[PDB]
Formats: C-alpha cells, structure tokens, sequence
C-alpha cells in the first residue's frame, strides 16, 4: 500500500509549551482519549442545520484545530524514534492508540516541549511493522500537516487528468449523489482512515475527482447547466443555509478534459473557514486522497507562514514544487454568483441580491470570530480559534487567479 | 438538540443558536410550560449536580410555604421535582417554597439542600416571627413591625 | 450505617425512576426496558 508519510507539527505563535491543557485528552468525542479517528465524530450524529459548536469550541474547525497542537505534543515518534510523555501522559503501547497517564514502574522520558518537529515516520520502525493497525494515524498525521504549513487555512490540492473521468469511477460516484458536502467530507475521511489502500484503488480516484468536480461548483464553473461528467453541487440561497451543497446528477452540456494537468494547492486566507463547516469540509474531504498519496510534488513556498519556510520533504522553492492559489470565500462566492448569471441560471437582478444577501452572512461569520478571539486569546493556554488578527477577513489574495484556474481546469 | 459520542447536549437558546447546560439560564416561564418535559431531563439533572443556577421568569405566581424543622435534615429537591410535574403548557402550582421553622434556642442543624428561592423580596406578611418565645434564636427573628 | 438525624440528605442527581430513550423519548421504568428501545428501535 502506502507508508512514508513526512510530516510537521503545529507552530505555538510564540506560546511556550502547546497550546492545549490536560482537560482536551478526556473531552474528545468517540473513542476516550485517542486522538485518531476523531475529527468527524462530534457530527456522527446529525440534528439540524445548525453548526455544531459549544463553549469551550467556539466554531467548526475549533474541533480539530484543538486535536492538532495534542496531536503534535505527542508525536515524538516518527521523529525521534522514542515514546516520551508531556505532562504525565503517553500512548498505551507502540500500535499508539488512546492517551493514559504515565504508567508506573517503567515511565517513559519526559519530552522535550518543541516548535514546528520535523516528522520522517520511518525513523520510527514500528510503524512498518505494524502498518494494518496503526493505519489511521497516518491519515491524520498528513491532516495536521496540511494544517500546520498554513497560518490561514488548511492547503489541500485539486488535480484533475488530461482525459475524462475512468470507466470504473463514473459507476462509483453515482452513490454520493444527495449527500452534502459536509457529508462527503466525512465519508471521505472515514474511509482513508481505517484500512491501508491503494494510491489505484477505485475509492481513491473517484474521491479525488469528486474534490476537484466539489471546486468548480465552489467557483460556479461547474454549475447545474456545465457539468464535469454529469456531476455537480447546486447551491441554496445563502440567506437560508449556503451550506448545503449535495452532488446532483444530470444529463446537460458537459465541459471538456484540459489540454494538461491542473495540478494545484489550494487554500483560504481569509479565517472565514473557522466557523464554516462548507470550508472545513471541503479542505479535509481533498487531504483524504493526498493521505493514501503523498504529496504529488512540494509546495510552493511563495507566500505561506513565516514557518513553513523551506520543509524537509513539504514546502519547496525549487522547479520541482507546485504553486498555491489562496482565495477568499466573500470574493469567492461573490464571484461564484457571477457565474451563474453569464450563464442564465439567474437573473442580472439576483446578481447584486445574492451578493448582499451572502455578504451579511459572511459578515455573520467574522463578527463571532472576533467576538470569539477576544474571549480566548491565546496566552491563557489553549487555541481554539486560532490567532488571526482583526487586520485581515478582507484583503483577499490571489482569489481571481484560483477562478481563473476553475475555467482552465473545466475548458 | 442531542449531539453525538459523549457531548453535551446543546439547550437551543434565544438567538436561537443551541448553547450549553452547564450555565446561567434565564426561562421566560412560557417558554417553560410547553416544555417541561425537556426542562426536567436535561437542565434539571443539571441545576441538581449544582452547575446550571436557572432563572424561571415568570411574572406574579401564587407561593406556597412549606415550613420544614432545621433541627432534622431535608433536601428541598422531591418538593420541586413534583411542582415541576404538575407544569402543562396550561397551568402551573402555585411556586412552593420551603422555610425552616424559627426556632427559640440555638440549635444544632443539619445540612439542607434547596433549590427555589425569589429575587423579589416577597416576604410582606410574615408579620411575627416568634410570638409566645422570649426570643427566636435559629429562625429569622421577626419582631411586629411597627 | 448509623440511622440519625442531621445528615445533608442528597436526592440522586439524575431521577431513577424513569429511563428516557436518548435518540427518541420513549421512556421505560427499568433500565431493562431501556436496552431494548436502543438495541431494537434505534440500531
């Protein structure tokens, strides 16, 4: 199958030891305290529209921003080859399921509190040798790089062949059609993490190419009247529930395979993505096939955080390295409605409707990010939001160049 | 709303954006009545556990007493639980209140756990508080206001 | 056990009597009763 998974753990923002207390270890949903697995378990369960998020997470990808810094807190392993323990607490045994209190009579060596520790997961030999069982730490591991090399939104990455969808993947992804995003992201990670795959493998190729046909429709290029290969996500109103996305099946004017490969790291400045459950989906339901592939090249060190500069096998600078185009969900789907009207979906008059409509909801988003940051800053101990600054949530990037990539990646 | 894998389940609150039980809650008391059945198996565990002070708001009720002995112990929970199973979206009993009988010497007294208790001071007819004892010495002396 | 006067009487936290179906409602007067609900109905 697949194992050599190079990773990095989470930066501290100047914070000395990482930002998460002993109270996180006995809190997680599913499973006790094993960190694997998790992400996705706190929305096993469906009630309603609304956005699963309590006192202590204050959003949506409070959940696994949390699950990230205790992740890496306890990652010696695969970087140092030994077991360690912060805080009075370790992994069972070497398969390293659940996190118990140090055990007596043969405690293992106090870890040596770290920022930003290069992972190589073969410097930890059991991993190989026990790969059918500790599988899901590897899906994981690659989420909390995906999210370490960001300062501003989880980097995953569309691809998209030269020629048009296989044989084998057309009759696999006429399964996933009324089902959300948000549902999708959990199929998908559910099932790259729990049983070594193929980097071939039918799941793998169908689940790739159901992310990228996921971003035409997030740019609008991909919209009910211009399908990929019959396959999209009609958009609701943003004034009732924009999240819901749902991979409908029709029969109109299919697009065409490009003249080369689009393959594309894709992220979202703007720290929107927080409390949308839409964005955290869509980032985490892309890592699920760079998890069961590593990644197709390295990552372009154009922009990125002042710490993700110049990875061991990551983030590149060289020729051999894959540029990254970071948008913004406000211009984003504002651009996205504008798609819809050149077309004829709407009306020229449901152009600048959607548009004010979507902007008050946005508005909604950072007005409780900010409300949330100043409750729990970030020297107090833990980081569920995430220092972003009242400076930014609208100095969008390069998010014309990732609409520009949508039209050339569905030509 | 219920949430999954060991969570605590969100009490939907006014903006209506569920928050949490482990809190300070205010229930306009309508909201109360066509609730109950809820409010009695997710907050009232809850306020019980001591980890959730609630405020039911409702504006005049009627207030029965219920003078227990300080000297003996008594938990206030059962005289509750019931006023809250007599709740339909229709009527609510009468709020009852319990209070230890003043005693005259300073005796010794067990540990009681309430819960009811109002903001307003509507104690306006307690008129005496030990009218034969030379003096009331646990209870709340109350001599006749002149 | 020493049966006496004062001793801060605590009544349990969460009312033994009943046994209220998490997923549904159905109540059920004894644990029992409960398993059932969850193991059959919701499964």
């Amino acid at each position: 199958a697949q194992r050599q998974f190079f990773g990095l753990t989470y930066n501290f923002y100047g914070q000395p030891a990482p930002l998460f207390d002993l109270n996180d270890l006995q809190e997680l949903a599913g499973c006790y305290a094993r960190p694997w697995t998790s992400r996705f378990s706190h929305l096993a369960i469906s009630t309603g529209s609304l956005p699963v998020w309590s006192a202590r997470y204050p959003s949506v990808a409070s959940r696994n921003i949390v699950v990230n810094t205790l992740l890496g807190a306890h990652l010696n392993p695969f970087a140092g080859g030994q077991i360690t323990s912060h805080q009075g607490i370790t992994w069972r045994d070497p398969v390293l399921s659940s996190l118990a209190p140090v055990p007596a009579i043969q405690p293992p060596p106090v870890w040596a509190v770290a920022e930003n520790v290069l992972l190589d997961s073969n410097n930890y030999p059991t991993y190989v040798l026990n790969l059918s069982s500790m599988w899901p730490i590897n899906q994981d591991v690659h989420i909390m790089t995906m999210w370490a090399l960001s300062d501003q939104g989880p980097i995953y990455h569309l691809e998209v062949p030269v020629d048009p969808m296989p044989a084998a993947t057309t009759a696999a992804l006429m399964a996933y059609t009324g089902v959300p995003i948000a549902h999708l992201a959990q199929t998908a990670y559910r099932f790259a993490g729990q049983l070594p795959q193929s980097p071939d493998s039918t799941m793998v190729s169908t689940i790739r190419w159901l992310s990228a046909i996921w971003f035409g429709s997030l740019t609008g290029r991909l919209n009910r009247s211009r399908t990929c290969n019959g396959f999209y996500f009609e958009f609701a109103k943003p004034a009732l529930n924009p999240d819901q996305a749902v991979l409908k099946w029709n029969d109109g004017a299919r697009a065409a395979p490009p003249a080369a490969a689009q393959s594309s790291y894709i992220r979202c400045i703007s720290p929107h993505w927080q409390h949308q459950i839409v964005e955290v989906a869509g980032a985490l339901m892309s890592q699920s096939v760079t998890a069961v592939t590593g990644l197709p090249a390295l990552i372009d060190e154009a922009t990125l955080p002042a710490w993700s500069q110049g990875v061991a096998n990551l983030t590149g600078n060289g020729q051999g390295v894959v540029p990254c185009l970071d948008y913004n969900p406000v211009p984003m789907a504002a651009a996205r409605h504008l798609q819809w009207r050149q077309d004829g979906l709407i009306t020229a008059a449901q152009e600048a409707q959607l548009n004010n409509d979507y902007t008050a909801y946005a508005l909604t988003i950072e007005r409780h990010l900010t409300a949330m940051l100043v409750a729990n800053p970030i020297a107090a101990g833990r980081m569920p939001i995430q220092p972003f600054n009242a400076a930014d949530f609208g100095q969008a990037g390069q998010t014309a160049a990732a609409v520009a990539l949508a039209q050339a990646m569905f030509v | 709303v219920p949430r999954p894998n060991g969570l605590e389940p969100q009490l939907i609150d006014d903006g209506n954006v569920p928050r949490d039980i482990a809190g300070d809650w205010v229930y306009p008391s309508d909201v109360l009545q066509v609730s109950v059945a809820v409010f009695r198996d997710y907050v009232w565990p809850m306020v019980k556990a001591g980890r959730t002070r609630v405020l039911v708001e409702l504006g005049h009720y009627v207030y029965t007493l219920h003078y227990y002995d300080p000297q003996i112990s008594l938990d206030e929970a059962p005289i509750l639980e019931e006023w809250l199973s007599k709740i339909n979206p229709a009527g609510i009993p009468p709020v009852p209140f319990c209070i230890p009988i003043p005693q005259v010497y300073p005796c010794i007294t067990a540990r009681r756990v309430h819960y009811a208790f109002t903001s307003e001071n509507n104690n306006d007819s307690l008129f005496s508080t030990n009218a034969a004892s030379i003096d009331t010495a646990f209870g709340e002396n109350a001599a006749v206001s002149p | 056990v020493v049966s006496d006067p004062q001793s801060m009487k605590v009544t349990p936290i969460v009312n033994p009597s009943s046994y209220v179906c998490n997923v549904c409602n159905a109540r059920f007067s004894t644990m029992s009763a409960l398993s059932e609900h969850l193991r059959s109905d919701h499964r």
